C-alpha cells in the first residue's frame, strides 16, 4: 500500500529536493538551470536512504522522474515512481534497500492516479485528473507492493 | 528577433484543439499539427509515430540538436521527433540556450502530464529521457516561414 511523498527543499544541500516518513529518505537533484522550482528530475542519481539499516543506494538509470509522482510502501521496503519520456510514461517499484526495479509497467495514454486502494487508469479524458475520464480501469498495485 | 513568427504559432496553437476533442497541450502530434496548419507547412498525416515516419521520407534531417536551434533561429520550422513502441513524440524546436550544452529548447504538448508539457521552458532533453534524447532525430522544412 503506497502513500504519496511530497518532495521539497532540503535546506543545506543546495538544489536538493527530497522526503521521507519513518522507514524511507528519496532524493533528487535539480540541475535545471533556469527554474528553482522544478516539476520533474530528468538527470539521475535517485538517492534512497534505508532509514531502518542506515544504509543508502542509488538508482543510477531511469527515465524522467515525476516530482510528486513519488509513493513510500507501508512496509517501507517499495519505492513507486512515475517516470516518462517524451509522450510515454509508466510505473516504477523499487526495492528500497537495494535501489533494483522490482515491477515496471506501461501507462502510456492514460492518465493516472494512485493512493492504498489502487491504481486508477484512464483514457477519453477531458482534463489532468482521471475523474475526468470517460473510460476507468482499476488495477492492483500488488505486484508492486510484493508484501 | 527572426525567429518570432514561429513562436508565435506555437504560443497560439497552444490552446487550440486540432482533433475535435482532446485539447493540443495535452497531444503533442496534435500541437505540431496546429502549429504548421498556422504557418502553412504541409504535415505529414496520423499519430506522432506515423508523422516521424513521414518526415522521415521528404524532410530533410540535421545532424544535431545544436544545428536544429540554428535553423530554427533562422525562423525555419524544425520538428524534434522520436518513434515510440505505440506513443511517438513531436515537439517544435526554438532558439535560445542549448541545456547541457547539447539539447535545444522546445514547445511540445504531452499525454504523459504537465510534467511532459513545455511552453518554451524545457529542452528536448527535459522532456525525453537520458536514453532518448540522444536518439532523436532533428528535421527541418526546406523553405523559410520568416523570411
Amino acid at each position: 500500500a503506497f502513500t504519496q511523498l511530497e518532495i521539497v527543499p532540503q535546506f543545506g544541500s543546495p538544489n536538493m529536493f527530497g522526503g521521507e516518513d519513518e522507514h524511507v529518505r528519496v532524493m533528487f537533484s535539480n540541475e535545471d538551470p533556469n527554474d528553482d522550482n522544478p516539476d520533474a528530475f530528468p538527470e539521475p542519481p535517485v538517492y534512497l536512504a534505508d532509514r531502518d539499516s542506515g544504509n543508502d543506494c542509488r538508482i543510477e538509470d531511469g527515465g524522467i522522474w515525476s516530482r510528486g509522482g513519488v509513493f513510500l510502501s507501508q512496509d517501507g521496503r517499495r519505492v513507486l515512481m512515475h517516470e516518462f519520456s517524451g509522450s510515454s510514461a509508466e510505473l516504477v517499484s523499487y526495492d528500497s534497500a537495494t535501489c533494483k526495479v522490482v515491477h515496471r509497467e506501461d501507462i502510456s495514454g492514460q492518465r493516472w492516479a494512485v493512493d492504498k486502494d489502487g491504481l486508477r487508469l484512464g483514457q477519453k479524458c477531458s482534463g489532468e485528473s482521471v475523474d475526468s475520464c470517460a473510460k476507468i480501469v482499476k488495477r492492483s498495485l500488488a505486484p508492486f507492493c510484493q508484501t | 528577433s527572426l525567429d518570432q513568427c514561429i513562436v508565435n504559432a506555437c504560443k497560439n496553437s497552444w490552446d487550440k484543439s486540432y482533433l475535435a476533442g482532446t485539447p493540443n497541450k495535452d497531444n503533442c502530434s496534435g500541437f505540431v499539427q496546429s502549429v504548421a496548419a498556422e504557418l502553412g507547412v504541409p504535415m505529414p498525416r496520423g499519430n506522432a509515430n506515423a508523422m516521424v515516419d513521414g518526415l522521415e521520407q521528404s524532410w530533410t534531417k540535421l545532424a544535431s540538436g545544436a544545428e536544429a536551434a540554428q535553423k530554427a533561429a533562422q525562423g525555419f520550422l524544425v520538428i524534434a521527433g522520436l518513434k515510440g513502441r505505440t506513443y511517438g513524440h513531436v515537439a517544435v524546436v526554438i532558439s535560445g540556450p542549448l541545456y547541457r550544452q547539447k539539447y535545444p529548447m522546445c514547445w511540445c504538448g504531452s499525454i504523459a502530464g504537465a510534467v511532459g508539457q513545455s511552453q518554451g521552458l524545457k529542452s528536448v532533453g527535459q522532456v525525453w529521457n537520458r536514453t532518448d534524447r540522444d536518439r532523436l532525430n532533428y528535421y527541418v522544412y526546406s523553405l523559410a516561414s520568416c523570411s
